RNA sequence: UGGAGAGUUUGAUCCUGGCUCAGGACGAACGCUGGCGGCGUGCUUAACACAUGCAAGUCGAACGGAAAGGUCUCUUCGGAGAUACUCGAGUGGCGAACGGGUGAGUAACACGUGGGUGAUCUGCCCUGCACUUCGGGAUAAGCCUGGGAAACUGGGUCUAAUACCGGAUAGGACCACGGGAUGCAUGUCUUGUGGUGGAAAGCGCUUUAGCGGUGUGGGAUGAGCCCGCGGCCUAUCAGCUUGUUGGUGGGGUGACGGCCUACCAAGGCGACGACGGGUAGCCGGCCUGAGAGGGUGUCCGGCCACACUGGGACUGAGAUACGGCCCAGACUCCUACGGGAGGCAGCAGUGGGGAAUAUUGCACAAUGGGCGCAAGCCUGAUGCAGCGACGCCGCGUGGGGGAUGACGGCCUUCGGGUUGUAAACCUCUUUCACCAUCGACGAAGGUCCGGGUUCUCUCGGAUUGACGGUAGGUGGAGAAGAAGCACCGGCCAACUACGUGCCAGCAGCCGCGGUAAUACGUAGGGUGCGAGCGUUGUCCGGAAUUACUGGGCGUAAAGAGCUCGUAGGUGGUUUGUCGCGUUGUUCGUGAAAUCUCACGGCUUAACUGUGAGCGUGCGGGCGAUACGGGCAGACUAGAGU
């Protein structure tokens, strides 16, 4: 039972989106994530980010584990690079 | 949730005006609506309510169902209900190009925008009911030229004065919208308090 | 079903567990009869031997800890009664 | 920027006060008809039983090991050599307690909300520290072997290990004494004294890139414990209570705790509803309503319980745990009859039940979860499809011309009217169906390339989109190819006649029909809605007919036969006080989604999305003290003597 950051699929079917949020690995899809830090959508702009980028630094720090798609994000942003240096 | 179509004899004389004409001015007909329509009748509110919400119906087109919705919009906004009816109806689609003179009846600018002659500003639309909001330009279907009703539609423009919230370029007929559409202050030829009390019984 | 590893596991871990746990407690009966005797170092000696055989065990999981707290705390304090 | 009423007692009126209707909503059944798309929902009845197939397997970078494919070698040329990529089977490690489903039971333990949780735990994650050593023996597997029909099992051989076991070779920490800093919140930090333990390992590999492993500090998560308040009916259940109530001691527990338990005391609850009965999963929320409130709590989401019935426990960080064991019991099945096996209230599916509720569908692409260094594996959850107009939203079922006042019908004062410019006919267009055709976003990942030692971040290419020829797009043909249903005396838009003749028959209330029915059957006419329309059923409102907002009791039903007086309620003038109540402020709380508003996106809408609001409400902290209230006290008219 760990923290883990997950990717929820929310909307309608063929044009969801992402609601990014740090969440137990023991939770449903659609629980009540611990806090939802942005958003992610995989039409319109190429790899569509909306990140806060600043609550990531402490979760990461307190050793939340995100997931593939989650550092591909942050990596994009800069994140996983900028907490990492 | 479909379309009337069928004969307006039977509903102009029944409220009694001739909603739209179309090539007739009017039938030149008297006050009797069928058969037993000659003799006298005995009126409500009811029966008066009714009938001009039925004015409103058939002079745009629009069912009941959706009609309501328009209702539901126009009671959660603020202003006068009636006043918010008719400009919500206004930024119908058809009802600018029909208020733009392109077609000889508003069944026929219907049928021309349902069947996508009269696209928007990037979208080969067929939606007779869109909201039509400022900056929301007509683009005349390119598919549409070399045929009838655009040209033809042009050259009569003048029976439909443009409506003074927005101005139709002719040359392009890009129905461009300056302002918001308050038909309520321009040629509304029937109530729509008693339809705003109807509905609240 | 083909998961019938987890019982014959559960089985050998059990039997040692409480195997072991009725030797601790064998050894307790033994240093509460050196207190109602009264030979106090051999209780001494006893709890040694339970100090490396109940933390031992703990160490080894077969409890939290607090179990041996309750017991030498509680115990050693006994012989300082006793 | 937010509430309408009518009909209905009498010869007539006015009041009082019952019935009904007009609206909306439904996890919806039925009837008639019936085009499509999009978006959503689909046992509400027997927590009744169940065939089939599938739902949790994984790790060779733990080890033994070689039953396969394949490799290499051998070589009988159809058998060998684990050499090894790989790997059946197997030991060991993770998880298997999440996830999925259902709501019987449960009447408040639960739920909600909010507080406490100082002697409440918290493996897998992050993080600082220390350790990261020395050894033994056995054994499964394998081989031989016994049993039984099978299930399934004994015995003997044989073997390793991150398995087991014994040495500390940590002394944070556990214990006790004493001490120091610092608590009232039943005490936290920190030093000394004595005792005092524990593991860990080694690994394969990129042949050292990496994987690791142990005790701790504190974090973080999650969970547990306790508690205030709130959320059904019944008094035709008022006496309930000796493990009960309280203490001591002891055990036990992750843990305070009559949790348990020896002894002692005799209490405890209760009309500010005990014990008991009936009914019920709770909430965010759904529906109604002007709102206050009512009804409801189905999908979705959170929480709680249950898993053929009952009971108990292990393993374990954490079980009531659908796919785990054991017992008992029921019900099915097998058998060599000796003896055994099983649990779809998981997906689909069958039967039953009933008015009724779906495909033995495709796949794991993304997402999601687990193991593993990773690749990779699994995944009937999620993701997609199929059936019903099952329900919302949305578009068509042609326009223009079009008095012939066509035909025809009906009525007719029978001259005429009406149907009706509607049709016929001329003309133009084609959304969508049909045909053809191109074929996406949703997609990042994996391989590979280049830059990159490992990393990183990246170039290019490859593949990977199940749903998919997807949709969308382009073109073609021609009004071709797609309108019905209910009602029509009033209430209530909505009628003329025929037939009929208290009969038949209609009806929600009044009610109609006793040979001239605007209320029955038919035609025609008209109205309303529209691939939906009607009926039944259910909830709300309308109903101010349970009335806080917002009703009554002289006769309309209603003032106890009267008095007293207990609990409870309520309580004059007033000083000062407390600031409990209330008010104001501030912090936290009040999840998300849903709802309002405003934007924005799906061709619009529904829908989704963004943001704000809403979240009416609690605690904490902060000021005043009016009023209420409590305490302290006074006066006097109240009342009394």
């Amino acid at each position: 039972m760990a923290v883990k950051i997950k990717l929820t699929r929310l909307g309608k079917i063929r044009n969801p989106q992402y609601r990014v949020a740090v969440a137990d690995a023991r939770t449903r899809r659609d629980g009540r994530a611990i806090e939802v830090i942005g958003r992610y959508h995989p039409k319109e702009e190429p790899s569509l980010i909306e990140i806060n980028s600043e609550r990531a630094q402490y979760w990461l720090s307190v050793g939340a584990q995100p997931t593939e798609p989650v550092l591909k994000l942050l990596k994009i942003t800069g994140d996983w690079q900028k907490f990492k240096g | 949730m479909a379309r009337y179509t069928g004969p307006v004899t039977r509903k102009s004389r029944r409220l009694r005006t001739d909603l739209v004409g179309g090539d007739q001015a009017f039938e030149k007909r008297p006050y009797p609506p069928g058969q037993h329509g000659r003799a006298r009748i005995k009126e409500s509110e009811y029966l008066l309510q009714l009938q001009e919400k039925q004015k409103a119906r058939f002079t745009y087109g629009v069912m009941e169902k959706q009609f309501r919705r328009y209702y539901e919009e126009a009671v959660r906004q603020p202003g006068k209900t009636g006043e918010e009816l008719l400009k919500i109806l206004e930024s119908r689609l058809d009802n600018v190009i029909y208020r733009a003179g392109l077609a000889r009846t508003r069944r026929m600018a219907r049928q021309l925008v349902s069947h996508g002659h009269f696209n928007v500003n990037g979208v080969h639309v067929n939606v007779p009911s869109y909201r039509v909001s400022q900056y929301d330009i007509v683009d005349v279907r390119d598919k549409s030229l070399n045929t009838v009703p655009f040209q033809i539609a042009r050259e009569t423009a003048g029976e439909r004065p443009i409506p003074s919230w927005l101005q139709v370029v002719g040359e392009r007929q890009r129905v461009l919208i300056h302002q918001l559409p308050e038909r309520a202050q321009i040629d509304v030829p029937l109530t729509e308090q008693l339809i705003v009390e109807y509905y609240s019984k | 079903k083909s998961q019938q590893k987890r019982n014959r596991t559960n089985e050998r871990a059990r039997l040692r567990n409480k195997a072991v746990k009725s030797s601790l407690r064998t050894a307790v009966r033994a240093f509460r009869e050196a207190a109602h005797a009264g030979d106090k170092a051999k209780a001494a000696e006893l709890l040694a031997s339970t100090n490396r055989k109940l933390d031992k065990a703990a160490s080894k999981g077969v409890i939290h800890k607090n179990q041996a707290a309750n017991k030498k705390s509680a115990l050693a304090q006994a012989l300082n009664k006793l």
